[PDB]
C-alpha cells in the first residue's frame, strides 16, 4: 500500500503516516517533478548520481516556498535531509517508468543523491571539536591517492528453526549480530554466518590525502599544513590523479582505534575538478 | 538447475567430444601411469554455434557446466574403453578435466582491465604480465573423518571463500533423529601486472591449481580464462572485515 | 572547605571581573558560533592586594578556585546579558574558562628547575624550550550510560590520573537500597627540555588541552603557569609500579 | 614360545599365525640363510646395516621363487616389506649365535636394513603429488649439511596405581598420550613423563638439502632448479661434505607446520658415494 | 603510653617490652644525649641525615661499654643495628623540642641513618654467594648516570564496610595485597587502590653503574673489571657526575627478573667524595 | 648399589686422602672465613693401582663416587680437628668437594672429538678452546617451603634437567595416609670450539658451576674432565621436542 516501493532500501523504519518528513518529501518530489525533462534517464539509470545544484535550491522555488529551514535542516541534520531527495527521485523515476510501460516490471536500482556546489568555504585549521557531523566544504590537493579494496555493507545471516533468512543493514562494516530476529514469531538468535547468498551487497573503497594550499598567514614558522583524510564509496575511484585542485564537500565523522583516541575524517559526498 | 537442462547439456557436451575428439582421447588412453591429471582441451566458438542453447545455459552459472562436461567426458571414456579392439596398450586412467578456449571478441568478455567488484561469479578473459612466484605446495582435500554415534561415514569436504578450512558439522544429514590423509592436491600463488603498453597500473592474485601448476615463467605474458571469486576472514568482534578479489584459472596460454 | 569561604571567593571574583573587566566581556559576546570556547585574561597581584584572604585560600588548594572563577564568570555574563539595551548582535555562550596569570616574584613559585616529588599540588612556574610534538587528537568525556535496573541516568566523568580510562559503577547513588558520543574534547602531547643558558637538562612531559591546543611552535620559549599531578599505570602482580610527573597547562606565553 | 626373540622391538602386534608376512618371512630368512658366510660378524654386531643388493633379488632366486611380487609390494608398502628383511637377518643371527655358544646369552641390538642399487631412476621435476609413500631414487649434489642434535622416539611414562611402567613407541618424534594401558587390569590415564629411566632411546639427526644436476632441458628461463630435503636417521652422518655426487634412496613422506600448508622431504634408506 | 611518639613510622611490630633491642635502644640514645650539642637543628629538621662517624663508635665509648658486640651485629644485621639509630635520633630531637616549647606540637619526619668511613675494603672480585645481606664497602668510579623518576612505598588501600582506611606498608616497590585488615572486628578482603589520599607517600630514585679502579693483578688478559649496579634511594640524587672517585658503603641485596634467574646490585647507604 | 659397597669405597678413600694428604688439608683448614668454598685435589692413578675394586665401582656409575668421597674428606675434617694439638689458629670448613684428575691414556677416555649419542654417563676428557662467556649469575636451591595440613618439613631439590624448574609436591612420603631464600649457588656458561690442529667443528655448550666460575679467559687452551648429561624442553602438544648434549664441568686445566 506504500506509494514508494523502495522503503526497504531506504529509511529502515516501520511506515506510520506521523514523521514530519513527509511533507519534505512531497516538497523535494514536486521540485523534482518539474524540473524532470532535462536528464538523460540512462545515466541516472546505471549509475546512481543526481548533480543537484545548490543555487536552484537557494533561488526560491518551492524548496523554500513550502519548507523554509533548508539551510540549517542540511547543516544540522546530515542524513535525514540527504535521504529524501534520493528518495524523491526514485519514486519520480519509477512513476515515470509505469507510466512509460502502461502507455505502450521495475526493478530500478539504489540511486545516491549529490548536492554540490555549497558556498560557506568552511577552509582547514578550523575543524577542531565543534564541527563533528556537520555538512561543511573544503579545499585542498591531492597526493596519496592508494589501491582498491572491497567492503560488505549488508551481508546476510542465517535463521534459527524454520527459514526466513534476513539481510541484517550492518552500519559502516562493523561486525554484530542480530540478538533479535523479528521474522513471525518465537526465540531470535540465529547467530550464523552465510557469506554466499546473493543477499550479501558489496562496493568499492579508497582513501585520499589532502594537503591545504598556501593560501595566507604567511608564518615564518616551519609547520607544514595540516592534513585530512577521505573516504570514497561509491560510483567513485579512479577521479583524481597525485596533484590536483579539487572541491570536497562530505559529512564530517570521527574515527576509531588508531582506548579513546580516535583522529577526524571527511566521508565525501561531492567531487568536483578543474 | 531443471533437472532436464543438465542432462541436455550432458548429451550435447558427449556428442561434441565424440564426434570431433576422438584423436587426443586416444592418445590420452594409450599412456602410461593411472592416476596423476590428465586435461582435454575443447574450442568453443563451434560448440556454441552447433546449438544455441548451450551458451544461455552456460553464460550466467560458470559452475555447473564445467562438472557437466567432465561427466561427459568419463562416460565417452567408458564408452570408447568398452568399444575398444586392441585392450593390451590401454590403461583406464579416472582423473579427467575441462578446459575451455577460444571465447568470442564481445567487449565485456575480452576486458583488458581488472574488474572492480561488479563481476563476481563471471567468465572473464584479462591480460598481463608476472611479477611473483610462490613455491609448490600440497593441502589436503576432504578428510572422511571417524564416525561418531552413528554409522554411515561421512564425507564432508573443504571451502574455498575460508582459506581452505574446515568446519565442524553437528547436525547429520541421517534419516533419524540420531545426529551428533591419502588425498592430495597441487597448488601455487602468482601476481599478474597490468601491460602500460595499452594503458599505474594494479595487480591480482591469480590461484593456481592441479595441472596448471608449473607453467609460468617469471616475465612472460600470459592470458587467463578463470572465473573471479572472492575469499573472507575469519571475522574479529567490532573491527572492519576483510576480502580480497581473486581469479581462478581455468586455462592458460603462453602467447607472445 | 566551609561553605561560605567558597561563596565569599565568588562574590570576590564577580565583583573584581565586574569592574576591571568589561570590554573583554563586551568582546566576548559580541562574537559569532555559540560553543566553541572563549578564554578571559585576569591579572593576579592586583587581585590578591585588594583582598588578603584570596591567596590564602589559593594558594594551597589549586582546584576548587578556578572552578569557583568559572563560575563567577557566567554569573557576570548572565547579569549582563540581562543589563543589556542592544540585544540584537549579541550572542549567549555557556563556554567560558579562566586563565591567571601575573605571579608573584617569590623564590618558590619562579622555579627554573623541575621539581623531584615535593611539589604536587602546587602552582608553579617553568621556563624552556620544546623538543617534540605530538598530532591533535579528540578524547571523549562523560558516557551517561544506559540506566539499568533503576530510573534516575548517571553523568559518571572520567578520571585523568588513569590514562583516560572508564570505571564501572556497582554501588549505585539511589536513595534506596537498589544498586546495579555527542561529547568532545581536544588533546596534544607537548615536551619541554629546560634551557643550558641558565643552567645536562631533563625534560617534562606538559600535556596540553582544550584551547590551549595548536599554540605552540617546535623552538620557541614558553612560560607555562600549571598544575603539577602525577599519572599511574595498571598494576601488573608482583612487579615495580610505574609513575610520571607532568604539568597540566593552566596558561602559556610567546616571550622571547 | 615365539622363535623370534626380537618381536617387541620389531614388528608391534600381538603374534599371531595369520598374517600374510609369515610367507616372506621365510623366503628372506632361506635366501639369508643360504648367502650367510661372506659377512664380517662385527661390523653388523656394532652398527646395524645389511647392505643387499637389488640386483641379487632381481637374478631370480628363491626370493621370487616363492613369492613373485617383490616390485610391486617393495613399492607400494614401504614399511612391510622392508622390515622383514631386518627381521630374518636378526633371526638367523642370533640362531647363528646360539650354535656358536651351545657348541662350545644372546642380546643382539636393533638392526636396520638397507637396499641399495635401485634401477628405474625417478629423477625431479615429477614429484608433486602421486608419488606420496612411495619408495623412489634420485641423483644430485649436496650443499647445506648441516649440525646434529638428538631427538627421542621410544622415551617412557609413569605408571600410575601399581608398578609396571611402559615404554609406548612414541612415533617420529612427536609427543602423544596413553589414553590405554594394556597391563594387566584396570584403569589407564597414568599420564605423567618419566625422562631418566633407561628406557628411554635416543639417535643423531641431519638435514640435507640437494639442488639437481643440470641433466637436459636447456630451457632459456633462469628458474633454479627444485630443491628437495633430506633426513638421516641413524648409524649415518658426517658421510657427506658440501658439493658431491651421491645417490640417494628412501621413502616419499610429507611434512607439516612449514594449517593444511605442507611440503615433501625424502626419508633416506642408503647413501653411496663417487 | 609509649615514650617513642614515631613508633608506627619506624619499626611496624606490636609494642612489648620483650625485645632484646630496648637496650641498644637506650645505648644509642645516651651516647647521643651526650654528644648533641654539635649539630645544626635545621638541616636534620628539612633533609633526615645523622654523619655518624664510625671511629667515635670504635672509640671505645658506652656503645661498646654497654654492648661489646657492635660490629658483629651491624654486619650480620643490616636492619635491626641500622634503624636504632634513627630511632634515638628522632627521640632524642622531639623531647629536645617539646623541652625548648615547654620553657617557653611536635611533628618532626622520617629521619635516615648515616654510618660511613668503614674500615674493612671489601673490594670487588670477591663478592659472588656469601655476601648476601652484609654491611660492605666498596671504591670506584661512576659512569652510567641516569635519570630520576619516582616511586611509592606506602601507597593506601580502601576499606570495606565501615571506614578505618589503612596504609599498609607495601615493600620494596612490589604490589601486593592486605588479605588481612587488623581494623576493630569482622572479615578482611578490602582489595581497592585509593591512589589519591594523602596517605600514599613516594620518593626519588636513580640508578649508577660503577667500574673498578686498575687496582694490581696486571693481568694480560683482556677482561674488563667486573660491574655492580647502585640505587639510591632518598635526600640523595644528583650527587654524582660521569667520572668521580667516591666510596659507597651499602648493604647487598639480590635483584629479580634481569624463572629463578638474578643478579646482585648494591642499595646505598651513604656517599663520599674526593 | 649394594649397602657394603659404598661404605667400602668410603674406607679406602678416607685411608688415601689420611695417608697422601695431610698437607693441603692442613692448609685448608688454616683459612680464614667458615663458608666460602675449599677444593682437594686427588690424583687417580695411584688410587685405581692401590686398589683393583675402586675403578670397576667407579667408571660405570660416576655419581655416587663423588659424593662419598666429599663424605670421606669431611669424616677425615672431622678426625683431623678432634686430633689437633694447636686449635687457637683453626676454623672449621663445613663446604669441600672432590676433584678427580690423571686418568688413563685408554683411547676411549681422551676422545678428541665431541661424542654424539652414545656417551650419557661417562666420564670423559675434551679439549678445545674458548668462544663465547656468559655473565656470573646465581641460582636458588632447594625451597624448603611450607609445610601445609601436615607437621614434618619438607627438604625437596631442584632438578638439572628441567633447566632448574620446581615440581609441584602433592604425595608426602609421611608415615600416615596425610598428603596434601637464603640459599645461593654460582653459575656460568661457556662454549667449546675444537681445535683445527688435530683435525668445520661443531662446539659444545659446556655449564660452568660452583668454584670454577670465573676460571677461564676467552682465547685459552682448556681440558675439561666432565660428566655428560641431557637437557630437556617442556612439552607442547604435537611438536618435535628437543633436546641437548651439555658437559658439566668436574674439575678444569689451564694447559697451554
Amino acid at each position: 500500500f506504500i506509494p514508494y516501493k523502495g522503503w526497504k532500501l531506504y529509511f529502515s523504519e516501520v511506515y506510520s503516516d506521523s514523521s514530519p518528513l513527509i511533507e519534505k518529501i512531497q516538497a523535494f518530489e514536486k521540485f523534482f517533478t518539474r524540473h524532470i525533462d532535462l536528464y538523460d534517464k540512462d545515466e541516472i539509470e546505471r549509475k546512481g548520481s543526481i548533480l543537484v545544484d545548490f543555487k536552484e535550491l537557494t533561488e526560491g522555488g518551492e524548496v523554500t516556498n513550502l519548507i523554509p529551514d533548508i539551510a540549517t535542516e542540511l547543516r544540522d541534520a546530515p542524513e535525514k535531509t540527504l535521504a529524501c531527495m534520493g528518495l524523491a527521485i526514485h519514486q519520480v523515476l519509477t512513476k515515470d517508468l509505469e507510466r512509460h510501460a502502461a502507455e505502450l516490471m521495475v526493478n530500478v536500482p539504489h540511486i545516491h543523491a549529490r548536492v554540490y556546489n555549497y558556498e560557506p568555504l568552511t577552509q582547514l585549521k578550523n575543524v577542531r571539536a565543534n564541527y563533528y557531523g556537520k555538512y561543511i566544504a573544503l579545499r585542498g590537493t591531492v597526493v596519496r591517492v592508494s589501491n582498491i579494496k572491497p567492503l560488505c555493507t549488508k551481508m546476510a545471516f542465517l535463521c534459527a528453526a524454520c527459514g526466513e533468512i534476513q539481510s541484517f543493514p550492518l552500519p559502516d562494516g562493523k561486525y554484530s549480530l542480530p540478538t533479535k530476529c523479528p521474522v513471525p514469531v518465537c526465540r531470535g538468535r540465529s547467530f550464523t554466518a552465510l557469506r554466499s547468498s546473493p543477499l550479501t551487497v558489496t562496493m568499492d573503497w579508497q582513501s585520499i590525502k589532502i594537503q591545504e594550499l598556501m593560501s595566507d598567514d604567511q608564518r615564518e614558522a616551519g609547520r607544514i599544513p595540516r592534513t585530512i583524510e577521505c573516504e570514497l564509496v561509491h560510483d567513485l575511484v579512479d577521479s583524481c590523479v597525485p596533484g590536483d585542485t579539487v572541491t570536497i564537500t562530505g559529512i564530517v565523522k570521527v574515527s576509531n582505534a588508531e582506548k579513546c583516541m580516535f583522529l577526524l575524517y571527511i566521508e565525501a559526498n561531492s567531487i568536483s575538478n578543474s | 538447475m531443471n533437472s532436464d537442462q543438465v542432462t541436455l547439456v550432458g548429451q550435447v557436451f558427449e556428442s561434441y567430444v565424440s564426434e570431433y575428439h576422438k584423436n587426443d582421447i586416444l592418445l590420452i588412453l594409450k599412456e602410461r601411469d593411472e592416476d596423476a591429471h590428465y586435461p582435454v582441451v575443447v574450442n568453443a566458438m563451434t560448440l556454441f554455434e552447433t546449438n544455441m542453447e548451450i551458451g544461455e545455459y552456460f553464460n550466467m552459472f560458470p559452475s555447473e557446466v564445467l562438472t557437466i562436461f567432465d561427466s561427459a567426458l568419463r562416460r565417452s571414456a567408458l564408452t570408447i574403453l568398452q568399444s575398444l579392439s586392441q585392450p593390451e596398450a590401454v590403461s583406464m586412467k579416472q582423473n579427467l578435466h575441462a578446459r575451455i578456449s577460444g571465447l568470442p571478441v564481445c567487449p565485456e568478455l575480452v576486458r583488458e582491465h581488472i574488474p572492480k567488484t561488479k563481476d563476481v561469479g563471471h567468465f572473464l578473459s584479462v591480460t598481463g604480465t608476472v611479477i611473483r612466484t610462490s613455491l609448490v605446495k600440497v593441502l589436503e582435500f576432504e578428510r572422511d573423518y571417524m564416525c561418531n554415534k552413528c554409522k554411515h561415514v561421512f564425507v564432508i569436504k573443504a571451502d574455498f571463500e575460508q582459506y581452505y578450512t574446515f568446519c565442524r558439522p553437528s547436525s547429520c544429514p541421517s534419516l533419524e533423529s540420531c545426529d551428533s590423509p591419502t588425498r592430495c592436491r597441487d597448488y601455487q600463488e602468482i601476481k599478474i601486472q597490468e601491460q602500460v603498453q595499452r594503458l599505474i597500473p594494479r595487480s591480482m592474485k591469480v590461484i593456481l591449481e592441479d595441472d596448471l601448476v608449473d607453467s609460468c615463467k617469471s616475465g612472460d605474458d600470459l592470458t587467463i580464462y578463470g572465473i573471479v571469486m572472492q575469499r573472507w576472514k575469519p571475522f574479529q568482534q567490532d573491527v572492519r572485515c576483510e576480502v580480497e578479489i581473486v581469479l581462478k584459472a581455468n586455462y592458460i596460454q603462453v602467447n607472445n
